[PDB]
């Protein structure tokens, strides 16, 4: 009775959403088909978090799949569990958004979001007690970008008290595949500070550099980077669903990570991942979780946590573990680092253990970090923006459809001053 | 090769089931007038190799 | 002869606090094995390309 | 006509409760379908002419998945159905959301659901309420229950048992605002608050005991072991003399814990245990319940409640500091249990000036985050005002130079 | 209780290192996949000195593999018990040192001695109470020497309580397959004297006499070598493993040979090392044992302590032996001889005895002395390190990577003092 309603835009977030829900529904025994074939009765006791009662026995999830051209919406549909999807669901407009962050959130997604909020409205009132949202979307392209962030705006006026996470692809420096990047992500940032509860931060480089120095896979494709999401998504849900010692919900999580309201910029981590060679080698306990969930190879962020103060922390275990042994392993990495935590937070992570692990392994674990070392992300956006447009590069698009300079320079000082929010911790 | 290694498993679990029926039966056949009662150095102990039913 | 059963209690306790450390140590190991056999047998890592087969038919792919 | 409502708030609370509650079945003769395959149960029990027992119990949570377990567990049958009341949402670590918003949606039906059950007993002692420090709802609306209770159940006796937060683990960073909003609005309401914390517990059971790695039902097991030797001269002094001889004045209503043989079977082999041993062990300061030590400080006062068969330096003012109780009973082995079978045992409740540090650093944690007015949107936006903290503070404060000048 | 952290670095430090894992692991009972197969519980209760715990039973050793280039990481992992060690803690570069100090003091290893120093703190922060680290390296190559004390060089100061062995291989006196030596040696000793707790000398010509003239061998070979060095360092650190009737750690040897904090250079040497031939009139009693530590010709530094005084002697006997019998003849040699035993110290000699011997014998023993003939090292390197300086003849290799060349007259100032410090305990 805490029920979640996902949002998923573009083609970013249709393509983590297809590897969610394909990992979510092996989480609770359901087949393609929307069938219960499961060997427990914990799976089928708080399904209704995420997923619909159908006449039959069936079950569908409680997405929305959101887009602005028909071609990602076909090969969703043509998956392995591309079939489980409710066909009202989809909601894809016919002319795309064309890496224009204007059209996304004036011309063309202006025309599509009266044709989804009608969509969510009616996923919002078969929840006895809703929880919250969720949107998955990169800050990148031009749907994602344009009309997540438009419809971010339309859901928190219709929903105020709630709870709205993202999870964010915000773009890289080096691993980058769009001239007009730093337009559409700038003027995203800005949109994203004053409208949602919680914002993991994602790079793609830093999710490559997990898949080879770590698993040590050989050609990691998309697929292989959208698991790797999905396995922190149900990381941070896990205790609304299942069974605990110590649980937490995800209000909980907003309650002692956010000091300061402008303040929710994270970095995701997931414990136990390892490679095919070192799996005979590994001892499976909980200290060497909390060796890999601390690492600084490891998080889901292109920003190294050893450049700035840890604000606050936070773990959400699985398994049957030992409730000494987890309590303990988070004050020993608290008093040797005396000035990578701030001062006059004294006890800085919050821990939470469910008592279900995922399906395939004995235990694990997730990390949501808040740092001041997470300004440096907002600065190589910040140095590429000033760059073009002190003398306006490619504005002749974006201003065209109805939009001024002066947005480009109303959304500089909002995030030069954002950097110097986070700056003001970092050293007292 | 599969089915040779499958093989090789169950003739090693029919061996064990008779050497254990053997032991089973000759436990059952003692009686209140065998010679071979002995009271023995400690019963109700159970072995380091031990599984459960 | 009170103190004496109380005694006997608490070493037959003992043994079974023992055996139940025992148990659950090796049961602790049964699925450290199944831990290893399922992450060796999943597809993300074995990098099976069946996982780019699409319900469409067998000539398009999943990209 | 001796009986005992117990109340259950918090997942503390409940599960707490549910080893409590097991070892009061097993130690009369209550089966956990709840029949009887002798009254002495009336303390905790209730004899339906249908021939099941029901017992005198309040669990309360704003989450429903830990009383879902308590419903579809070993123990389903025996429970009241609406014993165990259930929210929606939970309060989430706020203060201001377990007290103003989400605590009054369910303070009517816990009332009257305390109303129901106080009207069966004939001679009501008073009430046990279960809560953790740390916590939403064991920290809101435990506050909120005492101050409803207060107006409304007389000058009967409100004992606490709480989780103290621990000097130097805590599972929750916003715990100390929690654990001085509550401690300034119970300190008036509550009669005598026995302190456990888990810190402690978790070297007891690392030392005494051989649990290397323990779990919270290890923790759970020996707090119903005091609890049990707490009200067992009901079963086999009362609940009413304990307020009495523990709390001199009034805002110094904070006793500890201890229990005497906490040992294992394969040590109970190896030693005695006569009245001496246990009496001299409840006393060392490697056995206490609390994180502290009785050396740096001044006793106020001792209770010492036996079961079964100059270093210590008292107040000017108080000399004897001695209650002494006696019973016959001894304590009842739970399988799968890790204490040994004993057939001594000795729970004193001690009162003392060395619990002047606990506070010292609670309001210094309180000071290192609220100087620079951290996560106090959360609590000002969930109907409660900004000035609390700084009468809490300041109530606090005359707390510390109580607890100074009662030792002078 | 009481761990190691082993290091190792270079061709000649993996070489070395590669077998005295496999001397370890047949003194504890451990196949090649690293599973225990013994019968006994004395090669079990103590074997977490070394040996991280893997699961199933399988033990993986506390070793961490550095190096410059891949070709000898390679070598190592295809030997026998190369399958034992995890992949991580191997640590290779891709472009070699060159033989060049500067280039792996400097340049190439200081950008990989920040990737080690993950490593090597994921080791000794799993450690309930660490007792020190080790090293083993050589002073003529460029990543075991050039690297390999910028390592000891920065990680005395992050652990500055705990202790720090060497087992040096400085360069031989007579053989010299470098021409650049003398540079890599030179500069290498000043970072041995303030950051080491012990160090001790080996010189491959004078392993080579023993396995000569000796063991009587007619082809030794590279692991006839390292099968010397390997029986050295197990012998030092043996009564961490097994229990004896008089006990000796590695800092009780340190305490009591170690008398001023610039002096810790030393000698080893080994007892029972007799043919097969001669075997048959040989091995015989503990008289036969203290007669070969001492011999004069089993020095495993091509130093002899004829020429000078033994500050402090040392010594590890291994067998069940008689705790009389080892005290008298230490009585014996220390009264017999005079001058070559320093006056103002009465007691030069320190026993231990361990009771599980070595693997194959009935009894053993095992040597360490200190020397006042140890500065005749420092005066033949600095007679060819001053030999080619003066006309300046390979300096520009050193050069032109960084350094200047007062970096060079203070390295032998910081080397003819130390040659006069040793010169002032000649007489007093
Ligand atoms: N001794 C003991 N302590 C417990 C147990 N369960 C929870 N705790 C304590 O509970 C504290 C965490 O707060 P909780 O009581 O779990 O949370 P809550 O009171 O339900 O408040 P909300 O989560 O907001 O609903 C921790 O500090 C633990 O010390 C238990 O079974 N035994
Ligand atoms: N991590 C991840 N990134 C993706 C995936 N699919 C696309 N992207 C990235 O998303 C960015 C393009 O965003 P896109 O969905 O095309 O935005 P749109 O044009 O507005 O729809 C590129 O940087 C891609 O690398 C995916 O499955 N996972
Ligand atoms: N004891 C021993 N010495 C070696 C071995 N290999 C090389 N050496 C000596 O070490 C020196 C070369 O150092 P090397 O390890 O090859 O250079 P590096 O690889 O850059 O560290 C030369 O003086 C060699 O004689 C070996 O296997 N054992
Ligand atoms: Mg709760």
């Amino acid at each position: 009775m805490r029920e979640i309603v996902h949002l998923q835009a573009g083609q970013c977030g249709n393509q983590i959403g297809a590897k969610f829900w394909e990992v979510i529904s092996d989480e609770h025994g359901i087949d393609p088909t929307g069938t219960y074939h499961g060997d427990s009765d914990l799976q089928l006791e708080r399904i209704n978090v995420y997923y619909n009662e159908a006449t039959g026995g069936k079950y569908v999830p409680r997405a929305v799949l959101v887009d602005l051209e028909p071609g990602t919406m076909d090969s969703v549909r043509s998956g392995p569990f591309g079939q489980i999807f409710r066909p009202d669901n989809f909601v894809f407009g016919q002319s795309g958004a064309g890496n224009n962050w204007a059209k996304g959130h004036y011309t063309e997604g202006a025309e599509l979001v009266d044709s989804v909020l009608d969509v969510v409205r009616k996923e919002a009132e078969s929840c006895d007690c809703l929880q919250g949202f969720q949107l998955t979307h990169s800050l990148g392209g031009g749907t994602g970008s344009g009309m997540g962030t438009l419809l971010i705006s339309k859901i928190r006026e219709e929903y105020p008290d709630r709870i709205m996470n993202t999870f964010s692809v915000v773009p890289s420096p080096k691993v980058s595949d769009t001239v007009v990047e730093p337009y559409n992500a700038t003027l995203s940032v800005h949109q994203l500070v004053e409208n949602t509860d919680e914002t993991y931060c994602i790079d793609n480089e830093a999710l490559y550099d997990i898949c080879f120095r770590t698993l040590k896979l050989t050609t990691p494709t998309y697929g292989d980077l959208n698991h790797l999401v999905s396995a922190t998504m149900s990381g941070v849900t896990t205790c609304l669903r299942f069974p605990g010692q110590l649980n937490a919900d995800l209000r909980k999580l907003a309650v002692n990570m956010v000091p300061f309201p402008r303040l929710h910029f994270f970095m995701p981590g997931f414990a136990p991942l390892t490679s095919r060679g070192s799996q005979q080698y590994r001892a499976l306990t909980v200290p060497e979780l909390t060796q890999q969930m601390f690492d600084a190879k490891n998080m889901m962020a292109a920003c190294d946590p050893r450049h700035g103060r840890y604000l606050t922390v936070a773990a959400v275990f699985r398994g049957r573990m030992s409730m000494k042994e987890v309590d303990e392993q988070m004050l020993n990495v608290q008093n040797k680092n005396s000035s990578y935590f701030v001062e006059w937070i004294p006890n800085n992570v919050k821990t939470a253990v469910c008592d279900i692990p995922p399906r395939g392994l004995k235990m694990s674990a997730t990390f949501i970090g808040n740092s001041t070392a997470i300004q440096e992300l907002f600065k190589r956006i910040s140095e590429q923006f000033t760059a073009m447009f002190r003398r306006k590069a490619f504005l002749h698009w974006y201003t065209g459809e109805g939009m001024d300079e002066m947005e480009f320079t109303e959304a500089e000082s909002n995030m030069n001053d954002l950097v110097s929010e986070y700056q003001q911790y970092q050293d007292a | 090769f599969l089915l040779q290694e499958a093989r090789q498993r169950l003739n090693s679990d029919h061996r064990g089931k008779m050497e254990t029926l053997d032991i089973d039966r000759g436990c059952l056949s003692l009686n209140l007038t065998s010679p071979n009662i002995s009271l023995k150095i400690n019963p109700t102990r159970v072995p380091n190799g031990s599984t459960s039913l | 002869a009170v103190c004496a059963t109380v005694k006997e209690f608490n070493k037959n306790q003992a043994l079974e606090s023992a055996e139940k450390k025992i148990q659950e140590r090796k049961q602790e190991q049964e699925d450290n094995l199944a831990e290893i056999s399922n992450m060796l047998r999943g597809d993300l890592l074995s990098e099976n390309p069946q996982q780019a087969a699409s319900s469409f038919g067998p000539h398009r792919v999943v990209p | 006509m001796r009986e005992c409502i117990s109340v259950h708030v918090g997942q503390a609370g409940v599960q707490i409760g549910n080893a409590c509650w097991e070892l009061y079945c097993l130690e009369h003769g209550i089966q956990p379908d709840g029949q009887m395959p002798d009254d002495s149960f009336n303390t905790f029990f209730s004899e339906t002419g249908a021939g099941k027992h029901v017992p005198r119990a309040v669990f309360v949570d704003l989450e429903p998945t830990v009383i879902d377990e308590v419903r579809t567990g070993t123990y389903r049958q025996l429970f009241h159905p609406e014993q165990l009341i259930t929210g929606k949402e939970d309060a989430a670590n706020n203060y201001a959301r377990g007290h103003y918003t989400i605590g009054k949606e369910l303070i009517d039906l816990v009332l009257d659901r305390i109303r129901k059950l106080a009207d069966q007993c004939t001679g009501l002692q008073g009430f046990l309420i279960f809560h953790s420090f740390g916590g939403g709802t064991g920290s809101g609306f435990t506050s909120l229950l005492m101050e409803r209770l207060s107006v409304d159940y007389g000058k009967k006796s409100k004992l606490e048992f709480s989780i103290y937060p621990a000097p130097q683990v805590s599972t929750a960073v916003v715990e100390p605002y929690n654990s001085i909003l509550t401690t300034h609005t119970t300190l008036e309401h509550s009669d005598c608050a026995f302190m456990v914390d888990n810190e402690a517990i978790y070297d007891i059971c690392r030392r005494n005991l051989d649990i290397e790695r323990p779990t919270y039902t290890n923790l759970n097991r020996l707090i119903g072991q005091i609890v049990s030797s707490i009200t067992a001269s009901l079963r086999f002094v009362d609940l009413t003399e304990f307020q009495t001889n523990l709390v001199p004045y009034p805002r110094i209503h904070f006793p500890l814990a201890t229990y005497a043989p906490v040992i294992s079977a394969e040590k109970a082999y190896h030693e005695q245990l006569s009245v001496a041993e246990i009496t001299n062990a409840c006393f060392e300061p490697a056995n206490q319940m609390v994180k502290c030590d009785p050396r740096h400080g001044k006793y106020m006062a001792c209770c010492l409640l036996y079961r079964g068969d100059r270093t210590i330096q008292f107040v000017d003012w108080c000399p004897t500091g001695f209650k002494v109780g006696i019973n016959y009973q001894p304590p009842t082995v739970v399988p799968g249990g890790d204490l040994a079978k004993v057939q001594r045992a000795v729970c004193m409740l001690s009162n003392t000036t060395a619990i002047a540090e606990a506070w010292a650093r609670l309001d210094h944690k309180f000071d290192l985050m609220y100087a620079k007015r951290a996560f106090v949107h959360w609590y000002v936006g969930e109907g409660m005002e900004e000035g609390e903290f700084s009468e809490a503070r300041e109530d606090m404060a005359a707390l510390e130079k109580d607890y100074e000048e009662v030792g002078m």
